[PDB]
């Protein structure tokens, strides 16, 4: 396939420099290197890509752009040829992901130049021979339970409405009473993304607030009609096509962070998925390279939602934040150790035997 | 200290009650009247695991029955060990079902499993402690399918940690003795391979050509089956309950059996077993068993393990013993028919040993295997099954109730996706 | 004067306990109840030493030792066995779970309740031992709770005591044999916890003692707990040295230095030679020399280890009995004058010794037989690296395909873990292939 995960690093901060936090990070360019204090070992990580962000005129920058521009193509390709694609986030606080995903209201990040791309190609090719219809879901998941996010709560508890996972045999996975809207302009879908950000739940553990115990899913369904029959007005098809977004946690060592009862439930459950979509995307680039193999599809929720938009002819990746903070380093190590699986050689062996090539 | 819960419905669940507990009682020394009558100062040492305490130092289970047809809660009243029960334990109702799921899962089920859970609370909430539930139920049925499915889907909503183990029974191949099994037991499969930690899955068949080639009895009855499902599901746990040279439970099982979540389906086994004028002829040593043990005239299912592969095994064993000896044969069996056995995973057996066995034996084993042979059973169940959905046949029944085509066509996917799972590695697997 | 706390731990503990204990109440001719009959014949004197057994004004006396299993199924026995009035009652069995056999449990979810009632516990044994607290943990690998809780318990006194002398007498497993199928797993992470906090940290093997079972004392059924007398009678081939007078005394304190060169290298291997039946206890001399030359057969070695692949870093010895130190000398430079043998370049010295004068002694229907002499032996080598690469191709696989995974993290534990504990075991073995070269520029 070309999957093809990629990392990005976050230049320090100003509060940062202030506590000088030493660089851990060297880099060759393609390669990424690591060190440790203790100044003997050493590791070295090899992906497709890499946004070494952290200087400002280095040659070879990664500019919001850049990001937006490097993976932008294949996702309107692949939309406008008929098929689905997805995209995976992976990161915690400190690596500002909320940078990368949305950035600033100035300094532009990835959602709103998609939407906005989506909306210039969308007015550009109206013409009266088509119609592009597009709506909008975001929800989230919690313990291994579905909870709508877009849902305007009643006058109630937080009872967060658990919605429940079945299966069409024609398309397969999907929500029963899964709320929608739809989509004119980028202020709209930024005004629902904005709400739905706000019942998405985090919780002030060791680390700080905003560690997330969900994982975040938007989705979107756009409706290609141009169908035109010669006998008259008869559209023989609509095409259907399934554009994904996620955010998620990080992995959250609960050896260190003792924090027991309802977060260390959040946790686990948050590692479980974890595992399970390494596995997914392990069996991906497996099965993508010449060997039919089962998946592990039926495991998780999440992954269950996604067993169309993940497999066949759908093309998707992964993006990784980290930073180089000297008090991050585990869990630094630990981000690029959750991806490093997908690489094309895994030590593969040769073996060719067959000898009926005559006539 | 531990303790452990039992959940019977159906019929099947209800009459090997009354042998299980029938056996227990002999084992830890208990009678009819509740009352203590044995020797040693040992077996109610740990008989906590499963019974509670008393007034006039008797004992009794924390047993539950569920079965809605009172037909057959009579029979256990109007029995041998019928009047050592709780009576408020023997939950009940009426209006049967009629060998429907949708009668026993949303009907009337979905209406009782309230008065149900306020007996399970009841008897839960008193352990010190807890490790587990049991379930000793069928398919093909009505209630031991359908009732106790919800039970086990509510329970696990309800302990996410605690371990359930249901000891079911699932249909035969070649005789049918409900004409839709494939139905009904294609629906406890969905709603039991999500919603267990393992599950026990028996087959009628090879304990017929057991009792009928092996053991060379002439003519037994459902208690002479019901009396080796004892059997199997005693000597488990006679590690929790009695003391050893290397100690288990049942999450060492579960999880040392259970590598992928949904691979829990097991197959099980009993060793020493003979014709009553034989054992003459026979010694009770190691590797007499383990000779006996896995070859295909032991097992629970009738289901061909040549045929395919085993992921991992399990022996629990029951005497004085050597462990030695025990490694050695488990060495040498793993070297000498090693293709059976898997390539990724080095070594694929743990053992359990304990120093207190039956009352009339010297030496027992217990085995339990994760095996793929389970396939067949499935193949067959999901072909009898697209044999009777390509036409709706007995459709409208379970539907009149309130279901619809959907739920039907999401658990044959899922059963499906299943036996592609166990078909992943029966193949040669290598480079 | 000088004393050594004792920790069992797992099953394994506790039936190591169940034969030490009994070993060490015979040497000093002390019932089970905790009097001493033996000083009521004598009447008087330091004998009933306070290097492990504390007394009391009323005459009784009791070991400087805990266990703990998280299984009463076990422990509950010797609340009430034959050796049941001695014991501390505290002994720490809240065993409301077992550790599943793995790792997670034994150092996070159950590691919790317990340990700092153990740390107490270890407190209130310090306060009245006016000597050292070399600690002793009998512990294991593949077991549950001797695998985390002894994790948690040697990085938690790394912090709370420091500099003293720690050592584990941990179960290695045998390559091929096992009583577990995820064993790796609950024998790695330990590694990466004792490599930091533990000074030094022997092994066995199973697989070793039971083919010692039928080579030399000609037995092929035998239980457990006729390999603990083994491990008790190596044991006391190392504490005889503080417990009574000597020709060359030797502290625990000794064992940590003259065989641990680098801090991580501490990983190092036992043997106890005369290992002979009663019919064969006969029949033969027992001289010092064949003695000597058993230890360092490959046979009788307690490990399945063949030192021939690798080299000798150091190696330590513990004599006993009516033993004269050129005998000693002779059988050694005998030993040096082997080309089946390659010591390094750095290590010319290679051995270190001791000595005490009390023999060993019999256990009533066991299986050795009464000497008038025995040796224990002690060796680092580089040859067991090999082992330690054989648990990577019996890890790798497993952890690729993601094999019985999500029963640990369902208990907490993160899957990065493995990876970050898996280089560095890597980079153990490359420290075991990189001192084996005889450097000249
Ligand atoms: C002289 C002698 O050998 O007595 C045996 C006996 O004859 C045989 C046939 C027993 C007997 O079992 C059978 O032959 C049998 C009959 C019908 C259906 C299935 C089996 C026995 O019932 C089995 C029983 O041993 C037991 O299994 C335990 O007692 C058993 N408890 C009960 O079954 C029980 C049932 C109702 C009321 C009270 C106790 C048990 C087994 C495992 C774990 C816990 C308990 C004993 C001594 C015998 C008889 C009685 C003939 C054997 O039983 C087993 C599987 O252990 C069959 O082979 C063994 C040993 C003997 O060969
Ligand atoms: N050499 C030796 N090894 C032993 C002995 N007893 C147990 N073991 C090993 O210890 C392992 C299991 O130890 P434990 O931790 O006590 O297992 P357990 O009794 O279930 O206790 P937990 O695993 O902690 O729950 C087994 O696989 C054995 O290989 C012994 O007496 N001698
Ligand atoms: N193996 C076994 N199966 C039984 C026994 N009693 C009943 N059954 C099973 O019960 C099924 C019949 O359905 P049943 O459970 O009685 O329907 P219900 O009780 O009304 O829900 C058959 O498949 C039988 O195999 C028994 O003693 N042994
Ligand atoms: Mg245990």
């Amino acid at each position: 396939s070309q999957v093809t995960v990629a990392v990005r690093v976050r230049p320090f901060s100003k509060r940062e420099k202030t506590e000088k936090a030493s660089q851990v990070v060297f880099t060759n360019g393609e390669e990424i290197t690591v060190e440790h204090p203790d100044m003997k070992q050493v590791y070295s990580f090899i992906y497709d890509v890499s946004f070494w962000s952290f200087d400002e005129c280095h040659p070879g920058y990664a500019s919001q752009t850049t990001v937006y521009e490097t993976l932008a193509a294949p996702l309107l390709d692949r939309a406008f040829e008929g098929y689905n694609t997805c995209l995976f986030a992976y990161g915690q606080t400190g690596s500002g992901k909320s940078y990368t995903m949305m950035g600033l209201n100035e300094e532009p990040g990835i959602i709103p130049r998609f939407c906005e791309d989506l909306f210039a190609q969308i007015a550009k090719k109206q013409t009266s021979e088509v119609s592009y219809h597009l709506e909008m879901s975001f929800f989230e998941v919690y313990n291994e339970k579905i909870h709508d996010l877009l849902v305007c709560k009643g006058e109630n508890g937080q009872r967060k409405q658990p919605l429940r996972a079945r299966e069409h045999p024609v398309s397969g996975p999907y929500v029963e009473g899964l709320s929608m809207n739809v989509v004119s302009s980028y202020s709209d879908i930024q005004s629902w993304l904005e709400l739905g950000n706000k019942q998405r739940a985090t919780a002030a553990t060791g680390m700080n607030d905003k560690s997330s115990r969900s994982h975040s899913v938007f989705t979107l369904v756009m409706t290609q009609t141009k169908t035109e029959v010669v006998e008259g007005e008869e559209h023989d098809h609509r095409i259907t096509s399934r554009i994904n977004l996620v955010d998620l946690a990080g992995s959250e060592r609960c050896s260190t962070a003792h924090s027991s009862g309802q977060r260390l439930k959040e946790g686990v459950s948050i590692n479980k998925s974890l595992l399970t979509l390494g596995k997914v995307i392990s069996a991906l680039s497996e099965q993508a390279n010449g060997k039919r193999v089962f998946i592990p599809y039926r495991e998780s929720t999440l992954t269950w939602l996604l067993k169309e938009s993940l497999g066949g002819n759908s093309k998707t990746a992964m993006i990784a934040t980290v930073s180089p903070a000297a008090s991050n380093i585990e869990e630094t190590l630990s981000t690029l150790r959750y991806a490093t699986q997908a690489r094309l050689i895994v030590n593969i062996a040769k073996v060719n035997e067959d000898m009926n090539a005559k006539l | 200290m531990r303790e452990i819960v039992h959940i019977q419905a159906g019929q099947c669940g209800n009459q090997i009650g009354a042998k299980f507990w029938e056996v227990i009682s002999d084992e830890h020394g208990i009678d009819p009247t509740g009352s203590y009558h044995g020797d040693s100062d040992l077996q109610l040492e740990r008989i906590n695991v499963y019974y509670n305490e008393a007034t006039g130092n008797k004992y009794v289970p924390r047993a539950i029955l569920v079965d809605l047809e009172p037909g057959t809660m009579d029979s256990v009243r109007s029995g041998p060990f019928g009047q050592i029960f709780r009576p408020d334990n023997f939950v009940f109702g009426q209006s049967g079902a009629g060998n429907n799921w949708a009668k026993g899962h949303y009907t009337e089920g979905a209406e009782l499993v309230d008065s149900v859970l306020d007996v399970v609370r009841k008897e839960s909430e008193s352990c010190d402690c807890l490790q587990g539930f049991q379930l000793t139920h069928s398919l093909g049925g009505g209630t031991g399918s359908g009732m106790g499915t919800l039970l086990i889907s509510k329970i696990r909503e309800e302990y996410p940690d605690r371990i359930m183990n249901t000891f079911s029974v699932m249909p035969s191949p070649k005789v049918s003795d409900t004409v839709v099994e494939p139905y009904n037991a294609t629906l406890s499969v969905h709603q039991l391979v999500e919603n267990t930690d393992e599950t026990y899955c028996i087959d009628n068949e090879a304990l017929y050509d057991i009792c009928f080639r092996t053991l060379k009895l002439t003519t037994p009855t459902y208690g002479d089956l019901n009396h080796l499902v004892s059997a199997t599901m005693s000597g488990v746990t006679t590690c929790l309950r009695f003391p050893g040279q290397l100690n288990a439970d049942l999450r060492k099982l579960a999880v040392n059996m259970v590598p992928f979540p949904r691979l829990h389906f097991f197959m099980p086994g009993f060793a020493p077993l003979t014709s009553r004028g034989s054992q003459q002829y026979r010694a009770l040593t190691v590797p007499e068993l383990t000779q006996q043990m896995f070859d295909s005239k032991n097992m629970m299912a009738a289901c061909d393990p040549r045929h395919g592969r085993y992921l991992t095994v399990a022996a629990i064993f029951r005497g004085r013993m050597s462990m030695k000896e025990v490694d050695e044969q488990m060495l040498n069996v793993q070297n000498k028919n090693s293709s059976y056995f898997v390539e990724w995973i080095p070594n694929n057996v743990k053992t359990a040993v304990c120093d207190i066995p039956p009352r009339g034996l010297k030496m027992s084993a217990t085995f339990i295997g994760n095996s793929t042979a389970i396939q067949e059973l499935f193949k067959r169940i999901s072909e009898q099954f697209t044999a009777m959905f390509r036409r709706k046949a007995f459709l409208h029944w379970y539907t009149g109730e309130g279901m619809d085509e959907m739920e039907f066509t999401e658990a044959e996917s899922n059963m499906n996706d299943l036996v592609s799972e166990y078909q992943q590695y029966q193949d040669a697997t290598a480079d | 004067m000088r004393e050594c706390i004792s920790i069992h731990v797992g099953q394994a503990g506790v039936q190591i306990g169940n034969a030490c204990w009994e070993l060490y109440c015979l040497e000093h001719g002390i019932q089970p109840d905790g009097q001493m009959p033996s000083d009521k014949t004598i009447g008087g004197g330091d004998d009933s030493f306070n290097t492990f057994f504390s007394e009391t004004g009323a005459g009784k006396h009791v070991p400087r030792a805990v266990f703990v299993d998280l299984e009463p199924t076990v422990i509950d026995e010797v609340r009430t066995g034959t050796y049941r009035q001695l014991f501390h009652p505290e002994q720490l069995i809240t065993g409301k779970e077992d550790a599943a056999n793995n790792y997670a449990r034994g150092h996070y979810t159950i590691g919790k309740e317990i340990i700092d009632l153990v740390l107490d516990r270890i407190r209130k044994l310090a306060d009245q031992c006016t000597g050292l607290q070399g600690f002793l943990v009998f512990h294991s690998f593949g077991g549950g709770t001797g695998s985390g809780f002894t994790s948690l318990l040697m990085e938690r006194l790394s912090v709370d005591y420091g500099k003293k002398s720690k050592l584990e007498f941990s179960i290695y497993p045998a390559p091929q044999v096992s009583t577990a199928v995820v064993e790796p797993y609950n024998s790695i992470l330990t590694t990466h916890t004792t490599l930091e906090h533990s000074d030094c940290a022997f092994m066995v093997d199973n697989e070793a003692i039971y083919d010692i079972c039928r080579r030399n004392l000609d037995i092929e059924r035998p239980t457990y707990t006729n390999l603990n007398r083994l491990i008790s009678q190596i044991v006391s081939s190392i504490t005889a040295s503080l417990r009574f007078d000597g020709a060359l005394n030797v502290d625990l304190t000794e064992f940590q230095t003259n065989l641990v060169p680098y801090p991580r290298i501490h990983f190092p291997l036992a043997t106890y030679a005369p290992v002979i039946s009663a019919e064969k206890a006969y029949h033969e001399q027992l001289s010092v020399a064949e003695i000597t030359n058993a230890c360092f057969e490959p046979a009788n070695q307690m490990v399945k280890c063949d030192p021939r692949h690798g080299k000798y870093m150091a190696c330590c010895l513990l004599y006993r009995g009516d033993v004269v130190p050129k005998d000693v000398n002779a059988a050694i430079a005998t030993i040096k004058t082997k080309r089946s043998i390659q010591f390094v370049d750095w290590c010319p010295t290679g051995f270190k010794v001791g000595i005490n004068y009390q023999p060993p002694t019999v256990v009533p229907g066991g299986d050795l037989a009464k000497v008038q002499r025995a040796v224990c032996m002690l060796s680092n080598t580089t040859a067991i690296a090999e082992a330690w690469a054989r648990l990577d191709h019996k890890f790798d696989l497993m952890y690729a395909k993601r094999a019985f995974v999500h029963w640990y993290v369902g208990e907490g534990m993160e899957e990065g873990e493995f990876s970050e504990a898996r280089e560095d075991m890597a980079a153990l073995e490359k420290d075991y292939e990189e001192v084996g070269v005889d450097s000249v520029e």
